[PDB]
């Protein structure tokens, strides 16, 4: 009764084994408003001498 | 023209590992874990002569 059952399968050529378990959340959001204004003017000076 | 943004944002991550390693003096080391702890009670409760 002790717990030194290593009579089956000893790897110990090193065998690291690894693990990476691995999660990820992720939100977003947005507000995008503009607002144009906008005038014009001009004139018109035209002319003829048939 | 203006224009306002507003951009919310967060989040979120949860990593894990589980590296186990198995070094071969490990054993070696384990092979009295349990025997320190019965003779201590030779040592401190049962008559140690004859």
């Amino acid at each position: 009764c002790i717990t030194h059952e290593d009579y089956l399968n000893v790897v110990y050529s090193s065998s690291e084994v690894e693990k990476y378990l691995q999660s990820q959340g992720f939100t977003e959001h947005n507000e995008d408003t503009t607002s144009n204004t906008d005038e014009t003017s001009n004139q018109n000076a035209t002319s003829l001498d048939n | 023209q203006n224009a306002k943004r507003n951009q919310n944002q967060k989040g979120n991550a949860k990593g894990t590992q589980f590296t186990k390693q198995y070094l071969i003096d490990n054993i070696d080391k384990a092979y009295d874990l349990r025997k320190k702890i019965l003779n201590e009670f030779d040592k401190k409760c049962f008559l140690q002569i004859w």
